């Protein structure tokens, strides 16, 4: 038994924080019903970099 | 009985210059037409010598203040012609267009002048 | 000291074919054929603003100097020229 | 503090400054706008470039790396606008276009 | 069917006079000099008693009398002083002045008020957010040496009608007035206008008149009659709406499904002729015999036929560009007879130029497509060209009837029109449209993070009123609220307000701050405060300007 949580979205927010190491990262998703604010860990936002991800992509 | 209404009802809603809705005294001064271009112009110059005085006081609501700002987001482009989405761009006289039929019979050969009036409604002349 | 236009149509040249040669008489000829366009608009720029009560020379009595002067296709290419350079000209801010 | 000329502002190659000189003192009005030379200048870019373009290509037609006045000739009353245009001008050392009228052809 | 539209229809009955016996010497006047009309009347009604359009006009007349008090309602009546007629407003603000004296006494002779020594009543009056200081000060100077009053107050009528919908006085929202010539979105805590945040954009309903007559005038450059301001004013005010998402509507509003309905119309010898004879039987006997396969051969021949004049054609169109390969391969045939034989005196004579023998030859071409098509008896299309589709929609167009000469069509102007206050950039003002401007208000302003907002940012939202002239155009409030939905966070509540006719707010405002509130006296100017204050004196009350510094 599994549960899957998804969150899809244009990003209008991407702020780091560090305490060279970076404490945490807030993301804001938005779409067609509304926005969401979510933090995230710094493994989460290796993953983004790999992807090279800016402000305005899905 | 028609070019009688009128003077009619022009003679039923007749003030003179002795106006009685007048006060006692009027000394009716003279004043010049000052069109609607020049009052922006005295108006920021009197905010100008008021800011340089002040310097040698940040304002609060002016009319230059109200003022939106432009825009953050990029604008949306638009066939000049149609009003449909402008995919393209004509290199000679700069108007957007959106297939080739519309360059074929309108962009491509036409009148001189045109151009210019049909960049007038977005500002770009 | 005498003027010549030549090492600028020599580069006019270069631009579009850097495998050209040239004879003196042939700059000459197009030296002759520039300074004759300018004199034919600028006393047709000139005859304008006189006809108009004005006494100054601008970019739109030489627009309409142009318009009389050159074919109807070169004139709508000269006007696109040149106004293409003003703009750019003009953009100093 | 230094900077270059009006011609590369322009994006010309054809010198503003002379162009302005010229219609300074050629005495065609006692007071000359800006933005006179640099439209005049881009009007002498197009028309040379052109010319230059008819002559390289005839020049190009004839096998030679060399611009003749024969060149000049057959592509300016080659094409038309420039029939037009420079009708009244003999081109010094040019020629005559070769035209055979139909009816002096041996039709048999 | 087409729809023909003419001017609109003028008053026959003239306009009435309020009653002598109502006057009331100590009762306000509410007057809202808006730039389109006037609303005039006494402070206690409810309704405003005097609407008319604010404009005037002078009328000659043979008799040389030189009456001109035809004055507001009065121009309605011939179609000459109509045209005639002249508002005091030059742009957003008032130019001259004495039209508006003749406009306020006009007024004032209808509102049944017999003065002395000047108006014994107080004035209640509107005023355009952040207007220069020459305005109020020759307001002050007129309204108290011209006409005497006792008091005067000033304020917005956006503030005004938010007043109307929650008289309280205190309450937190956020008004949009959609005006005549200005749009403002001005941000309202606790009663009191915060006039530092405020936002106005330079359009409204008489450059949307405007620019449709522009379009309109760019679209038919050949059109045979003029049209006046009134005839676009009203095709604006009645084939005119906001689409619910312009980047869709936009990329499907002139196909063929669509265009069918949401698309509005607005109004020897011998030997030879014996061989020919004997041709012509041979043919006849063919077709009497065989029709099916001398149609068919008919019919192959004028196919071959109509291919060759279409190659010609073709040929004809690409000799005519200079900057063409056929050109330059003309210009290499030119070089090379002059580098020079009976084939190269055949060459130079057929590579004469022949335009007129040409046109002959495409004419005795199109005479043997047209032998081979009696042959064929005997024996393009406006669906895929989108020129047509915006031009005469989805029927087929002629041009020899003079009733669809006279014929417009607006198919893509409908959404076109209203759309400019989203997105300023198309009327070429460079500013940020309503949803912009709304985002920049509720979400980056106020202590408000985005992500997070504070509880004035979910009053200020929970509290949207839409006021203005021009909210007459349908779905207007239902744009707003999807836009609203769509850069707000999740579950956040959007309650918008709209007026029946949102047009008489204002009045019904400063009617209920005159009479159900005794704090109107808080705004109230006198004749003291003028005399020791000077005129660039502002009252800093809850529904007026400021002061422009700090």
């Amino acid at each position: 038994k599994e549960t899957k949580e998804v969150y899809e979205g244009e990003v209008t927010e991407l702020t780091p924080e560090d305490a060279k190491t970076i404490s945490h990262v807030i993301v804001g998703l938005k779409s067609a019903k509304g926005t969401k604010t979510l933090r995230l860990d710094p493994t989460i936002y290796e993953s983004i970099q790999r992807e090279k991800v800016s402000i305005g992509d899905v | 009985e028609r070019l009688l209404f009128l003077r009619s009802v022009g003679e039923r809603n007749e003030i003179g210059f002795p106006s009685r809705f007048k006060s006692a005294h009027y000394k009716k001064p003279t004043r010049r037409h000052k069109s609607a271009r020049q009052l922006i112009s005295d108006e920021n110059k009197r905010i100008n010598a008021l800011l340089t005085k002040a310097n040698k006081l940040v304002p609060k609501a002016t009319y230059f203040s109200v003022e939106a700002p432009p825009s953050i987001r990029p604008a949306k482009k638009y066939c000049d012609v149609t009003g449909l989405k402008g995919f393209y761009k004509s290199p000679t006289n700069n108007i957007r267009y959106h297939n080739a039929e519309i360059y074929q019979l309108i962009v491509k050969p036409m009148a001189p002048g045109v151009d210019q009036e049909y960049l007038k409604l977005r500002g770009a002349n | 000291r005498k003027e010549t236009y030549s090492s600028y149509i020599y580069k006019v040249l270069k631009q579009t074919h850097p495998d050209t040669g040239i004879s003196q008489k042939s700059m000459s000829i197009l030296n002759s054929f520039v300074n004759d366009i300018f004199e034919r608009i600028a006393t047709e720029a000139s005859k304008l603003a006189a006809y108009n009560k004005k006494s100054t020379i601008s970019a739109r009595e030489i627009q309409t100097a142009v318009r009389l002067i050159l074919p109807g296709e070169l004139a709508k290419h000269a006007v696109s020229e040149g106004t293409r350079a003003v703009t750019k000209y003009s953009s100093s801010t | 503090k230094a900077s270059q000329s009006r011609s590369a502002k322009a994006g010309l190659t054809f010198p503003v400054g002379r162009v302005h000189r010229l219609l300074r003192r050629g005495n065609y009005a006692q007071r000359i706008g800006s933005g006179a030379p640099v439209y005049l200048t881009a009007v002498l870019e197009y028309l040379a470039a052109e010319i230059l373009e008819l002559a390289g290509n005839a020049a190009r037609d004839n096998k030679k790396t060399r611009i003749i006045p024969r060149h000049l000739q057959l592509a300016i009353r080659n094409d038309d606008e420039l029939n037009k245009l420079l009708g009244n001008v003999t081109i010094a050392q040019g020629g005559v276009l070769p035209n055979i009228h139909q009816n002096l052809l041996p039709k048999k | 069917k087409a729809v023909v539209i003419d001017d609109p229809p003028l008053r026959q009955t003239p306009e009435p006079f309020d009653e002598q016996s109502a006057y009331n010497p100590q009762s306000p006047i509410a007057i809202d000099f808006g730039s389109s009309k006037l609303r005039a009347g006494f402070v206690n009604h409810a309704t405003p008693t005097h609407i008319f359009p604010n404009a005037l006009t002078k009328f000659r007349d043979r008799k040389l009398n030189k009456n001109f008090t035809f004055v507001g309602n009065d121009t309605l009546l011939d179609q000459a002083v109509r045209s005639q007629s002249r508002s005091p407003f030059d742009g957003p603000f008032v130019t001259n002045w004495n039209l508006t004296e003749e406009i306020l006494d006009y007024t004032f002779h209808h509102l049944g008020v017999v003065p002395d020594n000047g108006i014994p009543n107080p004035i209640l009056l509107t005023e355009r957010l952040a207007t220069v200081q020459s305005q109020r000060t020759n307001w002050y100077q007129i309204l108290f040496e011209t006409y005497n009053v006792p008091g005067v107050t000033f304020g917005i009528d956006s503030l005004f009608s938010f007043y109307n919908y929650n008289p309280s006085g205190n309450k937190t929202g956020l008004v949009i007035s959609c005006g005549h010539e200005d749009t403002n979105v001005i941000p309202v805590v606790d009663g009191a206008g915060i006039l530092t945040d405020a936002k106005r954009i330079n359009w409204g309903g008489h450059q949307a008149v405007d620019y449709l007559n522009d379009l309109m005038a760019l679209k038919y450059p050949y059109f045979p009659t003029k049209m006046s301001y009134l005839q676009y004013e009203t095709m604006y005010k009645d084939y005119c709406y906001v689409s619910r998402n312009y980047d869709e509507d936009i990329e499907k509003i002139l196909t063929l499904e669509n265009l069918d309905t949401n698309d509005v119309v607005v109004e020897e010898k011998e030997r030879v002729a014996k061989e020919e004879e004997e041709k012509k039987l041979k043919e006849q006997q063919w077709r009497e015999t065989d029709l099916n396969g001398w149609i068919k051969d008919k019919r192959l021949k004028l196919n071959k036929l109509i291919k060759r004049r279409k190659e010609k054609l073709k040929l004809r169109d690409e000799m005519k560009d200079r900057k063409s390969q056929v050109s330059q391969n003309r210009m290499k045939n030119l070089a090379s007879l002059a580098e020079d034989n009976d084939e190269d005196w055949l060459i130079y004579t057929d590579i004469t130029q022949n335009p007129e023998a040409f046109e002959e030859a495409l004419e005795y071409e199109y005479k043997d497509i047209v032998e081979l098509e009696r042959l064929l008896l005997e024996h393009y299309d406006w669906r895929n060209s989108i020129l047509h589709l915006f031009l005469r929609g989805p029927r087929p167009h002629d041009s020899e009837n003079i009733h669809e000469q006279h014929q417009m069509h607006l198919n893509v102007e409908r959404i076109r029109v209203p759309e400019v206050i989203f997105q300023p950039t198309m009327g070429g003002q460079d500013q940020a449209g309503i949803c912009e401007l709304s985002e920049t208000i509720l979400l980056k302003k106020f202590g408000s993070q985005p992500g997070k907002l504070s509880q004035t940012s979910i009053d200020m939202v929970n509290n949207v009123l839409i006021t203005g002239g021009n909210a007459k155009v349908p779905g207007l409030k239902e744009r707003i609220v999807k836009e609203f939905t769509g850069f707000l966070p999740t579950g956040t509540n959007i309650t918008v307000n709209m007026s029946s006719d949102p047009s008489l707010d204002a009045w019904k405002g400063m009617a209920a701050l005159a009479r159900n509130e005794e704090q109107y006296r808080k705004t109230v100017i006198s004749k003291k405060e003028y005399e020791e204050y000077g005129p660039e004196y502002i009252k800093e009350h809850k529904l007026g300007n400021t002061k422009y510094f700090e």
